[PDB]
C-alpha cells in the first residue's frame, strides 16, 4: 500500500505538471491525507448523488463496496469462536421447537467455523476489501482526472 | 464390584423444567442417565441451567452429552459428598455403563487396569514428520 | 476422535486424571516413579480437545499430550 | 426488629506507610513478588477487586465507602480547578458584556517550541484556547458577576476536597462502619431520597429566588454587570427586591397562608425559551427546582426505619406475587443487600440511561443563556453525555455477570423471578437472535436498496420522499399534539416545552436557537438504525449475562470464573465464552451504535436547525442537506464525513491546528490497536524468546522474566486503543469542524 | 422436561395445526403438495406486482409481477425436490419418505403455479 | 550548490517565506492594542520568527526549489562543505547519551544480580546504588571498549539457553 500510495500519488503532480505539490506535501503525513486521498476522492464519491450519475458510478458503487468488505473482515479476526457456537446452539433449539419448521431438517450438524477457519476468512475478507476498495480509487481518480 | 443395572423406575428430582434439556438428538443417537442416592432433601444447580432438588434416596437425571452427567457428578461429589454414576443409553434400548468403568473412581490408583495410550519414552524423543510421510494418512510422529 | 499420549515422565501426581471433564483418562500401577502410579487414557473416544490435562500436569515438557485429530459427535461437544 | 443505629469499629486499621512499600499485599498471590513481567500487570488489575481479596463482606463494605470519598475528593480538585482557571485564565468578564461575540475561553499555554499558535484570538483583548464545556453559561444561570466569585468557589473546593480525603481516611482507618449500618436500605433511601436530592433541590431553589433571578433579569435588561448590585444587597435589602418582583414586599405570608399565587410573578409556568437569551426562563426554573423539591421531600418519608409508620421494602417484594411468575419477587432483597455487584449493576444501568436522556433534553431545551446559540457547546455536551451513558450501560451488563458468577447461590433463589429467568434463555436468546437479524435486513438493508438504485439510474425506485416513502407518522403525531398540549391538556401551560415540536425559531444574535424538527423518510430510516444497533447490544451483554454459569457449551463455566480466555481448542472451538467476553464484544457495539447517535445529531442540527437568521429567512450551515442524502451510505461518506472533514484538514497553521495533529494521532492509536485484536500472544511469546537471547547475549538480560501479555490483556489492551483512537477522531473532527463554522 | 408453556401446549393452538395441510395425515403427499401450493402460489404474486421494476406501468405491472412469481414456484419446487434426495436416502407418515416427497414437490409445482395462475385472473 | 541546492541565505523562495510568516502574525497584531497582554505576545513571536530565519541562514543550510533547509548526511560531503553540525556531529553527540543510557542501566542490572532477591531490587530501585552509577556512566565508551578486549563483555554461548533445533 505504501508503496503504490507513493508510486500514484509521484506520478498524478508529474502527470499535472504540478510536482511541487508531491515536493512540499508529501514531507509530512496531513498532506498524504489532505493532498492526496481526500483531494482525489471527489469524482469518485460523485459517481452517482442525488441530482443523477455518471460514468463513474460504478466506481463510486464499488469502493463502497471494498470498504464493507474490509469491515466485514474484523467481525472474522475480532470476534473468536467460542461467541459463535454458544448463539448457534440457541439456533438449533429454536429450530426444533418451531412448528411447521421443525419437519425440515438439516444433514449436516449446524457449528461455528473453526478457529483456523476464521483467520483465513477473516484474512480473505480484509484482503478483498483492501484491493476492491484502492482499484476502485486509483482508476477513478486517474481516469476522471485526464481520461 | 459388579457393573450395575439402571433402574429406569428411578425418581428424578423435583424440577420445573428448562429449554436447556434434550434435543432430538437423543430420540436418535444417544443419551446420558446419572443417578446416586441422596441423605437428604437438598438444592442443587442444574449443568442445564436453574435450580433444582434432589428427592432423599435415589434420583435420576438425563442428559445430552457425558460432559453435563460428569459436570454434575463433580458438583455432587466435592460439594454434598454423594457418590454419583451415569450411564450411556441408546434409542434402541441398550444401556452402556461407565464412570466409574470398574467401579473406582479414575483419581484413585486401582490393581487390574492396563496402561493405555501409554509412550516409553519423553516428547523430545519423538521422530521428524518426514519419517513417518506417505504413512497412508495424516499421522504425527506421537502415534508411531 | 483425539489422540492423547502419556510418556513416561509422569511423576503421578494425578492432576490430570482430575482436571479431565470428561472421565478420559485414569491411573495404573507402574514401577518407574516413586508414586508408583503412571497416568493412562483409555478412552480417548471421548476426549474433546480441551487440553485441561495439560494445564494441570507439572512436568517439564509435559507428561500428557493432546493431537487434536478427526472430528465427531463426541469430540466436538455436540448435545444435538 | 433491629433497630436503626450508627455502628462503627474504633481504629480498625493502622495508618502506616509500611504497605505502601510492598506492593501486592491486598492479594495473597502477589504477595510474594515478582517473577516475571506479568505479576506487574496482575497488580493493577486487581487493585480494587475488593471481593476476591477477602471473603468478608464488612470487609469490602469498609473500602468501597472510604474509595468512595477518594473518588469525591477528586471531583472537588477537577471542579476546583474550573473554577480557578476561569478566574484566572479566562475571559469570562469580558464575555459578559459581549456574550454574543466573544468566545469562552479558559485555557491559556505558554510559550515554548511554538506552540503560542493554539492560543487563539477569541475575543476581549484576550488569547487562549476555547472550551466547550459550558462553564461560561452555567455561571451566567448562578448569577456569578465577577472574576472573585468564582475564585473564592475555587478555594471552597479545595477546602471540600480536602474534607472528602479526610473523610475516607477517618471512615477507614478511624471510625468503620460495621456490616449491619452499611444494610439500611431503608434508611438510605429515606435520606437521599428526601435528604440529598430533596433539600439539594430546595437548596438550589433559595439560590435562582434569591440570586439567580434578580441578577439574571438585570443582565437581560442590559445593565451593566459591574453596576448590578451584589448578592447579598439583594438578600438583606427587600426594598430592592421589591422593584424587581413586587411579591417581595408581601414577604413569606402568603407561603403559609396559602396564597401562592401571589408569588407568580417569579414562580412561573410560561414554557418555551427566553427570547432575549435563548435559554429556559430562570423563573420556570425556580418553580421547577420547588416542585421536586417538596415531590422529593414526601417520597423520603415511605420506609419503616424506627417508628413503625412506613414500609417495609422486603415486604413490598414478597407481596407482589402473580400466576405467571412462580414464587416472584422472592430471594431479591436479600440479593440487593449483600451482593455490591448486583447494586452496582442496576445503578450504572439506570446512571448511563439518566446520561443519555440528559443529552437529548439539554439541546431541547437548553436550560442555559446563550448556551442554544453557542454551537460549539451544543453538539459538545450531546455527544459528552451520550458516551458517558454508553459506557455505564455496558458496564451494567459487566456487574451483572459477576453477580451470576461469583454472588449467585442457586439455593436462595428456586422457582423465583430470576430462576425462571434462566430456565428459558434459549428461548430469550433465540427470539432475541432473531429480532436483531429483522432489524439489520430491513433498517440497513434499505440503505443498500438506495445505494443500488441510485447507482443504477434508478431514483425513482429509491426509499425517499420524492419516491416510495416510509414517513414516521407515529413520530408526527406525537410532535403535533404537544404542539397543541397548551390549548387543552395543559392549559396553565403559556408555551410548549421545546420548539422542535413546532411553531416559530427563536433567534440570538442573529443565530438560530431551536426551531422545529420535521421527521421525514431518511429520519425514519436512521431511527430504525439506532433500534438495530441497540437491540443487537442488548443481544450480546444480555447473553454473557444469561449464560454467565454455564451453557450447551461449556457445561461447568462458573467453575472457570468470569474472566478466563476460553477452555481451549477443543469442542471445536472455545475461544471467548466467558461472560468477561461479552462486554469486551459488547464495547465494540456500543461504539457502533453511538457513533451513529451522534454523526445523527450533529447532521441534522447542521442542516436542519443551526443556521444564520437573515432578512430572506433561514440559511442552515449544511443547506438542508440532510432529507435528500442521508438515505443512502455514499452520501453519509461523501456530504457527511468527506465535505466537513474539510475544516480538520485545513487546520494547520491556525490555532485549530491542535485538533488536525489530534485527529491524524487518533487515526493512529485506533490502528495501531488492530494489532492486538488480530493478533495472540502465541507469536509474542516467540518473539520475545530472540529479543531475550541477544539481551542474554550481553549479559543485560533482566531478572523479571519478560512475558507476552496474557490472552485476556490483549483484548482489553485491543478494546481500550481502539475505542480511544475511534473516539478522539470524532472529538476532533467534531470540535475543528463547529467551531469553524458555528 | 421440556419448559411447558401455553404456547408450546396448548388446546387451541394443536388443533389449528392439525388441519393443517402439513400435519394432516391420511393424505396422499401429491394432494398435501397441491394444497400447500395453491395457498402460497396465491400469495406470492402480490409484492411482485405492487413493488416490482415495473409497477408503474399500467398494463404490463400485472403480466411482469405475476411471471416472476411464476419463476419463484419454479425454483422453489427445484429447492423441495433436491431437499428430497439429500433427506431421504435410505417414517409412520409416507410423506417422509423418498417416494412421498417426490409426489410431494411435484404437487407443490402444479398447484403453486396454478396458484399464481388464478391470481392473475382475478386482476383480469 | 550540492545537489542543485542553493544556500538558504541566496534562495528567493527562503526570503519570501519570511514574509509569509511575518505577514501573517502582523495581521492578527492590528486587532489589540499597543501594550496590551496580547501584543506583547504576538511581537514577541515575530522576534523569534525574525531570529530563526537570521540563524538559519548564518548557519550555511542549504534550502532546495521549495525554499526550506535540507540535512546533508553523508559524511563526505558534510565535512567537505562544512555541513558537520546538521547530520555527522549530531550523530555522535546521540551514541554518547544512548550508550550512557544502556551502559548505565546494565551496570545497575549487573549489580543487584548478586544481591539476595535481585526482583524486588528491580520494581524497587535502589537508589543510591542507581546515583552512583550514574556518575560512572561518563567514561562508558572507555569501560565498553576494555570489556570487549577482555571478553568479559558477552556470555558464552554454553551458558545461553535455546530451543530444540
Ligand atoms: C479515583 C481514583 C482512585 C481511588 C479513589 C483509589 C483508591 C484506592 N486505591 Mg487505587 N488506583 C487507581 C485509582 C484510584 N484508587 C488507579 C488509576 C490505579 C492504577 C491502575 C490504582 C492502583 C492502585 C494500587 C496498586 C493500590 C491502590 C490502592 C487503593 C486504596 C488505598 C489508597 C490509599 O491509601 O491512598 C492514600 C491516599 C493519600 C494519602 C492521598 C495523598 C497521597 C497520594 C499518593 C496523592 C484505595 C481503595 C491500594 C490498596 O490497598 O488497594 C486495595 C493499592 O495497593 N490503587
Ligand atoms: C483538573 C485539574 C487541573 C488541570 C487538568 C489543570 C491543568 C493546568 N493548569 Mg491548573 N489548577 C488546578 C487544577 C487543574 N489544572 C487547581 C485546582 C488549581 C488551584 C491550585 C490550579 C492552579 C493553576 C495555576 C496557578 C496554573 C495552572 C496551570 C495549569 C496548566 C499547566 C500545568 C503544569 O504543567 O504545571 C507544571 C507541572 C508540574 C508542576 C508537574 C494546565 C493547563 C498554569 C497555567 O495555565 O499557566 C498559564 C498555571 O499557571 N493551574
Ligand atoms: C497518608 C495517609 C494514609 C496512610 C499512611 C494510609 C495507609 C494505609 N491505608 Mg489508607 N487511606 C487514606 C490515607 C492513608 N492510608 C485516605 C486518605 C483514604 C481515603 C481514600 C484511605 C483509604 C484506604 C483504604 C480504602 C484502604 C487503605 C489501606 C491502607 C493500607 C495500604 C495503602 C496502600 O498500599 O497505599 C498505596 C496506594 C497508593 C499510593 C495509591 C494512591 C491512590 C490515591 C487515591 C490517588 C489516586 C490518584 C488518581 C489515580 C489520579 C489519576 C491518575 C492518572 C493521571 C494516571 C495502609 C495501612 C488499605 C488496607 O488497609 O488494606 C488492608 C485499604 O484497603 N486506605
Ligand atoms: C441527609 C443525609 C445524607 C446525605 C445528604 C447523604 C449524601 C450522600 N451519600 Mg449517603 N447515607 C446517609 C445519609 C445521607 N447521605 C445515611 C443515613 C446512610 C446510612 C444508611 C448513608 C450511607 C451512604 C453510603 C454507604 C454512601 C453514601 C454516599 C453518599 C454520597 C453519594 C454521592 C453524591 O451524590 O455526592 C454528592 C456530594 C455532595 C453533596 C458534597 C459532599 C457531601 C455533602 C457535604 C453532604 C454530606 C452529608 C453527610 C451525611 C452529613 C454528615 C457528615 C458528617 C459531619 C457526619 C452523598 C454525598 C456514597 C458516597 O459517595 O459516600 C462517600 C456512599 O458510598 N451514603
Ligand atoms: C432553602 C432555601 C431558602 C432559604 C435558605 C431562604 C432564605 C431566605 N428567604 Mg427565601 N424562599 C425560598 C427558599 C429559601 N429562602 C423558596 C423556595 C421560596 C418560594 C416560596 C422563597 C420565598 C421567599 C420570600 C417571598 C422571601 C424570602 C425571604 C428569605 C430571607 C428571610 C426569610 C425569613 O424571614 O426567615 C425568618 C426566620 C428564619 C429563616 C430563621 C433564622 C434562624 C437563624 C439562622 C438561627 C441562628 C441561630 C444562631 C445560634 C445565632 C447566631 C449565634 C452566633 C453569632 C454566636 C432569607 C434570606 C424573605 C426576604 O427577605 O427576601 C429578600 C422574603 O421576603 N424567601
Ligand atoms: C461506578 C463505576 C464502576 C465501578 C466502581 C467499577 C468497579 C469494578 N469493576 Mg467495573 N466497569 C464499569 C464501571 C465500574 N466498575 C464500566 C462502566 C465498565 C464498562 C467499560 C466496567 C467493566 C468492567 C470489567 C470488564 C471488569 C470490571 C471490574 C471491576 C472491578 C475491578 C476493577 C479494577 O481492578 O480496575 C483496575 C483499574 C485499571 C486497571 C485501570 C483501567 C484503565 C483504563 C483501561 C484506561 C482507559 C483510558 C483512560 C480512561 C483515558 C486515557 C489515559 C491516558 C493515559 C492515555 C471493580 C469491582 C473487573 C472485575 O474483575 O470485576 C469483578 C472486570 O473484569 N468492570
Ligand atoms: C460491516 C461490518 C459488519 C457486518 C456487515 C456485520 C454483520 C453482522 N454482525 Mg457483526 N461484527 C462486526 C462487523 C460486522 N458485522 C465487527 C467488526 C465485530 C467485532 C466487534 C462484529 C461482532 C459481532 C457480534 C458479536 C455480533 C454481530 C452480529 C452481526 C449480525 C447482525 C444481525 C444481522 O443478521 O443483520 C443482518 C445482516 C446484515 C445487515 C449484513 C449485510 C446484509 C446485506 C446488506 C443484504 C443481504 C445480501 C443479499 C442477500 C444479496 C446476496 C447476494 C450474493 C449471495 C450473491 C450480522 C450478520 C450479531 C448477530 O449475529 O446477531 C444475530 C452479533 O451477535 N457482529
Ligand atoms: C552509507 C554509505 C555511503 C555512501 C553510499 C556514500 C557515498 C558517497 N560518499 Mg561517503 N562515506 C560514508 C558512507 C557512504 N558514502 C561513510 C560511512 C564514511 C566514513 C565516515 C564516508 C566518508 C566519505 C568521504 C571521506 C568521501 C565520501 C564521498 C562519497 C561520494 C563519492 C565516493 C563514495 O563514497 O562512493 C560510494 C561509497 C561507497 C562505496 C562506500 C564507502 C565510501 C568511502 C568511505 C569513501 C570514498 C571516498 C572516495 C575515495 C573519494 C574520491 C574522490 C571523489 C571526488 C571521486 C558519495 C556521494 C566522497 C565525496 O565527498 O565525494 C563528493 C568523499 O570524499 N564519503
Ligand atoms: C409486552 C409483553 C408484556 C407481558 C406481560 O406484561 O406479562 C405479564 C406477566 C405477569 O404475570 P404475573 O401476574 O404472574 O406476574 C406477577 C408479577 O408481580 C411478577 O412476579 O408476565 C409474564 O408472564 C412474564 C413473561 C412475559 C413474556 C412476554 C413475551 C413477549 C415479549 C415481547 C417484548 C416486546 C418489547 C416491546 C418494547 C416496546
Ligand atoms: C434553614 C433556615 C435558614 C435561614 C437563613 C436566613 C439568612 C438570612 C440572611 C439575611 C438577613 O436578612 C433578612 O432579614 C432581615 C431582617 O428582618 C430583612 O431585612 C428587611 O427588614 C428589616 C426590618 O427591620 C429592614 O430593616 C431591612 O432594611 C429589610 O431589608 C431582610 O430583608 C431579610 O433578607
Ligand atoms: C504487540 C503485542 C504484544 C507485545 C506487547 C507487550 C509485551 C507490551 C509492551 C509494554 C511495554 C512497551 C514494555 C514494558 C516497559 C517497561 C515498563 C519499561 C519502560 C521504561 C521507560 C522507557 C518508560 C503482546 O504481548 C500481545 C499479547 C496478546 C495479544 C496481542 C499482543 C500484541 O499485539
Amino acid at each position: 500500500g505504501w508503496v503504490t500510495f507513493y508510486w500514484h500519488w509521484k506520478h498524478l503532480t508529474l502527470w499535472q505538471g504540478n510536482v511541487a505539490q508531491f515536493d512540499e506535501s508529501s514531507t509530512y503525513l496531513m498532506g498524504w491525507l489532505r493532498d492526496y486521498l481526500w483531494l482525489n476522492s471527489s469524482q469518485l464519491i460523485n459517481g452517482y448523488n442525488p441530482f443523477g450519475m455518471n460514468s463513474l458510478s460504478v466506481w463510486a458503487w464499488t469502493f463502497l463496496f471494498g470498504h464493507l468488505i474490509y469491515a466485514t473482515g474484523f467481525m472474522f479476526l475480532i470476534s473468536w469462536r467460542g461467541y459463535w457456537q454458544e448463539l448457534i446452539e440457541t439456533l438449533v433449539w429454536a429450530h426444533e421447537k418451531t412448528p411447521l419448521a421443525n419437519l425440515v431438517y438439516w444433514k449436516d450438524k449446524p457449528v461455528a467455523l473453526s478457529i483456523v477457519q476464521a483467520r483465513l476468512v477473516g484474512l480473505a475478507h480484509f484482503s478483498v476489501g483492501y484491493i476492491f476498495t484502492y482499484a476502485a480509487f486509483l482508476i477513478a481518480s486517474t481516469s476522471g482526472r485526464f481520461g | 464390584w459388579t457393573v450395575p443395572t439402571l433402574n429406569p423406575d428411578t425418581p428424578s428430582p423435583i424440577f420445573g423444567g428448562s429449554t436447556g434439556g434434550l434435543l432430538r438428538k437423543a430420540q436418535t443417537e444417544e443419551f446420558y442417565v446419572i443417578t446416586w442416592e441422596a441423605k437428604k432433601e437438598q438444592i442443587f444447580e442444574m449443568p442445564t441451567g436453574g435450580a433444582a432438588i434432589m428427592r432423599q434416596g435415589p434420583n435420576l437425571l438425563k442428559f445430552g452429552k457425558k460432559e453435563q452427567c460428569l459436570a454434575l457428578t463433580t458438583q455432587l461429589r466435592n460439594k454434598f459428598k454423594l457418590t454419583p454414576c451415569f450411564y450411556r443409553v441408546f434409542p434402541d434400548g441398550k444401556v452402556q455403563y461407565l464412570h466409574p468403568a470398574d467401579g473406582v473412581y479414575p483419581e484413585k490408583v486401582n490393581a487390574g487396569r492396563v496402561g493405555a495410550n501409554q509412550n516409553m519414552r519423553r516428547i523430545g524423543q519423538n521422530v521428524n514428520p518426514i519419517k513417518v510421510k506417505f504413512s497412508g494418512r495424516m499421522m504425527s510422529p506421537a502415534e508411531i | 476422535a483425539h489422540i492423547v499420549k502419556i510418556y513416561d515422565t509422569c511423576i503421578g501426581c494425578t492432576q490430570c486424571v482430575r482436571a479431565c471433564p470428561l472421565d478420559v483418562l485414569e491411573m495404573v500401577p507402574w514401577d518407574g516413579c516413586k508414586a508408583s502410579q503412571m497416568a493412562s487414557a483409555p478412552r480417548t473416544e471421548d476426549c474433546v480437545g480441551c487440553k485441561r490435562c495439560e494445564t494441570a500436569c507439572p512436568t517439564d515438557f509435559l507428561s500428557v499430550r493432546v493431537y487434536l485429530g478427526s472430528e465427531s459427535t463426541r469430540s466436538m461437544g455436540l448435545s444435538y | 426488629a433491629k433497630k436503626v443505629k450508627i455502628a462503627v469499629d474504633r481504629n480498625p486499621v493502622e495508618t502506616s506507610f509500611e504497605k505502601w512499600a510492598k506492593p501486592g499485599h491486598f492479594s495473597r498471590t502477589l504477595s510474594k513478588g515478582p517473577n516475571t513481567t506479568t505479576w506487574i500487570w496482575n497488580l493493577h488489575a486487581d487493585a480494587h477487586d475488593f471481593d476476591s481479596h477477602t471473603s468478608d463482606l464488612e470487609e469490602i463494605s469498609r473500602k468501597v465507602f472510604s474509595a468512595h470519598f477518594g473518588q469525591l475528593g477528586i471531583i472537588f480538585i477537577w471542579l476546583s480547578g474550573m473554577y480557578f482557571h476561569g478566574a484566572r485564565f479566562s475571559n469570562y468578564e469580558a464575555w459578559l458584556s459581549d456574550p454574543t461575540h466573544i468566545k469562552p475561553s479558559a485555557q491559556v499555554v505558554w510559550p515554548i517550541v511554538g506552540q503560542e499558535i493554539l492560543n487563539g484570538d477569541v475575543g476581549g483583548g484576550f488569547q487562549g484556547i476555547q472550551i466547550t464545556s459550558g462553564f461560561f453559561q452555567l455561571w451566567r444561570a448562578s448569577g456569578i458577576t465577577s472574576e472573585l466569585q468564582l475564585y473564592t468557589t475555587a478555594i471552597g473546593g479545595l477546602v471540600m476536597a480536602a474534607a472528602m480525603f479526610f473523610a475516607g481516611w477517618f471512615h477507614y482507618h478511624k471510625a468503620a462502619p460495621k456490616l449491619e449500618w452499611f444494610q439500611n436500605v431503608e434508611s438510605m433511601l429515606n435520606h437521599h431520597l428526601g435528604g440529598l436530592l430533596g433539600l439539594g433541590s430546595l437548596a438550589w431553589a433559595g439560590h435562582q429566588i434569591h440570586v439567580s433571578l434578580p441578577v439574571n433579569k438585570l443582565l437581560d435588561a442590559g445593565v451593566d454587570p459591574k453596576e448590578i448590585p451584589l448578592p447579598h444587597d439583594l438578600l438583606l435589602n427587600r426594598a430592592i427586591m421589591a422593584d424587581l418582583y413586587p411579591s417581595f414586599a408581601k414577604g413569606i405570608a402568603p407561603f403559609f397562608t396559602l396564597n401562592w399565587s401571589e408569588y407568580s410573578d417569579f414562580l412561573t409556568f410560561k414554557g418555551g425559551l427566553n427570547p432575549v437569551t435563548g435559554g429556559l426562563w430562570l423563573s420556570d426554573t425556580a418553580h421547577h427546582h420547588v416542585a421536586i423539591a417538596v415531590l422529593f421531600l414526601v417520597a423520603g418519608h415511605m420506609y419503616r426505619t424506627n417508628w413503625g409508620i412506613g414500609h417495609s421494602m422486603k415486604e413490598i417484594l414478597e407481596a407482589h406475587r402473580g400466576p405467571f411468575t412462580g414464587e416472584g419477587h422472592v430471594g431479591l432483597y436479600e440479593i440487593l443487600t449483600t451482593s455490591w455487584h448486583a447494586q452496582l449493576a442496576i445503578n450504572l444501568a439506570l446512571f448511563g440511561s439518566l446520561s443519555i436522556i440528559v443529552a437529548h433534553h439539554m439541546y431541547a431545551m437548553p436550560p442555559y443563556p446563550y448556551l442554544a446559540t453557542d454551537y460549539g457547546t451544543q453538539l459538545s455536551l450531546f455527544t459528552h453525555h451520550t458516551w458517558i451513558g454508553g459506557f455505564c450501560i455496558v458496564g451494567a451488563g459487566a456487574h451483572a455477570a459477576i453477580f451470576m458468577v461469583r454472588d449467585y447461590d442457586p439455593t436462595n433463589n428456586y422457582n423465583n423471578l430470576l430462576d425462571r429467568v434462566i430456565r428459558h434463555r434459549d428461548a430469550i436468546i433465540s427470539h432475541l437472535n432473531w429480532v436483531c437479524i429483522f432489524l439489520g435486513f430491513h433498517s440497513f438493508g434499505l440503505y443498500i436498496h438506495n445505494d443500488t438504485m441510485s447507482a443504477l439510474g434508478r431514483p425513482q425506485d429509491m426509499f425517499s420522499d420524492t419516491a416510495i416513502q416510509l414517513q414516521p407518522v407515529f413520530a408526527q403525531w406525537i410532535q403535533n399534539t404537544h404542539f397543541l398540549a397548551p390549548q387543552l391538556t395543559a392549559p396553565n401551560a403559556l408555551a410548549a416545552t421545546s420548539l422542535t415540536w413546532g411553531g416559530d425559531l427563536v433567534a440570538v444574535g442573529g443565530k438560530v436557537a431551536m426551531m422545529p424538527i420535521s421527521l421525514g423518510t431518511s429520519d425514519f430510516m436512521v431511527h430504525h438504525i439506532h433500534a438495530f444497533t441497540i437491540h443487537v447490544t442488548v443481544l450480546i451483554l444480555l447473553k454473557g449475562v444469561l449464560f454467565a454459569r454455564s451453557s450447551r457449551l461449556i457445561p461447568d463455566k462458573a467453575n472457570l470464573g468470569f474472566r478466563f480466555p476460553c477452555d481451549g481448542p477443543g469442542r471445536g472451538g472455545t475461544c471467548q465464552v466467558s461472560a468477561w467476553d461479552h462486554v469486551f464484544l459488547g464495547l465494540f457495539w456500543m461504539y457502533n451504535s453511538l457513533s451513529i447517535v451522534i454523526f445523527h445529531f450533529s447532521w441534522k442540527m447542521q442542516s436542519d436547525v443551526w443556521g444564520t437568521v437573515t432578512a430572506s429567512g433561514v440559511s442552515h450551515i449544511t443547506g438542508g442537506n440532510f432529507a435528500q442524502s442521508a438515505n443512502t451510505i455514499n452520501g453519509w461518506l461523501r456530504d457527511f464525513l468527506w465535505a466537513q472533514s474539510s475544516q480538520v484538514i485545513q487546520s494547520y497553521g491556525s490555532a485549530l491546528s491542535a485538533y488536525g495533529l489530534i485527529f491524524l494521532g487518533a487515526h493512529f492509536v485506533w490502528a495501531f490497536s488492530l494489532m492486538f485484536l488480530f493478533s495472540g500472544r502465541g507469536y509474542w511469546q516467540e518473539l520475545i524468546e530472540s529479543i531475550v537471547w541477544a539481551h542474554n547475549k550481553l549479559k543485560v538480560a533482566p531478572a523479571i522474566q519478560p512475558r507476552a501479555l496474557s490472552i485476556t490483556q490483549g483484548r482489553a489492551v485491543g478494546v481500550a486503543h481502539y475505542l480511544l483512537g475511534g473516539i478522539a477522531t470524532t472529538w476532533s473532527f467534531f470540535l475543528a469542524r463547529i467551531i469553524s463554522v458555528g | 422436561g421440556m419448559l411447558e408453556t401455553p404456547v408450546t401446549s396448548a388446546p387451541i393452538v394443536a388443533t389449528y395445526l392439525s388441519n393443517l395441510p402439513a400435519y394432516r395425515t391420511g393424505v396422499a403427499p401429491v394432494l398435501r403438495g397441491v394444497e400447500i401450493g395453491l395457498a402460497h402460489g396465491f400469495l406470492l404474486a402480490g409484492p411482485f406486482i405492487k413493488l416490482g421494476p415495473l409497477r408503474n406501468v399500467p398494463e404490463t405491472a400485472e403480466i411482469a409481477g405475476s411471471l416472476s412469481a411464476a419463476g419463484l414456484v419454479l425454483i422453489l419446487a427445484l429447492c423441495l425436490s433436491i431437499y428430497g434426495s439429500a433427506q431421504f436416502q435410505s417414517a409412520r407418515d409416507p410423506l417422509f419418505s423418498a417416494d412421498g416427497w417426490s409426489e410431494f414437490a411435484a404437487g407443490f409445482l402444479v398447484g403453486g403455479e396454478a396458484g399464481v395462475a388464478w391470481a392473475y385472473v382475478c386482476t383480469q | 550548490d550540492i545537489a542543485g541546492l542553493t544556500p538558504c541565505s541566496e534562495s528567493k523562495a527562503y526570503a519570501k517565506l519570511e514574509k509569509k510568516e511575518l505577514k501573517t502574525l502582523e495581521k492578527r497584531l492590528k486587532q489589540y492594542e499597543a501594550d496590551s497582554a496580547p501584543a506583547v505576545a504576538l511581537k514577541a513571536t515575530m522576534e523569534r520568527t525574525k531570529a530563526r530565519f537570521a540563524n538559519y541562514a548564518k548557519a550555511g543550510l542549504l534550502c532546495g526549489n521549495d525554499g526550506l533547509p535540507h540535512l546533508i548526511a553523508d559524511p563526505g560531503l558534510a565535512l567537505k562543505y562544512g555541513h558537520a553540525g546538521e547530520v555527522f556531529i549530531p550523530t555522535f553527540g546521540f551514541l554518547y547519551v544512548a550508550g550512557y543510557i544502556g551502559y548505565v542501566g546494565r551496570q545497575y542490572l549487573i549489580a543487584v544480580k548478586g544481591e539476595a532477591k535481585p526482583t524486588d531490587k528491580e520494581i524497587i530501585i535502589d537508589v543510591p546504588l542507581a546515583t552512583k552509577l550514574a556518575w560512572q556512566g561518563a567514561g562508558w565508551p572507555l569501560a565498553a571498549v576494555q570489556e570487549l578486549q577482555r571478553g568479559t563483555l558477552l556470555e558464552k554461548e554454553e551458558n545461553i539457553t535455546v530451543s530444540p533445533r
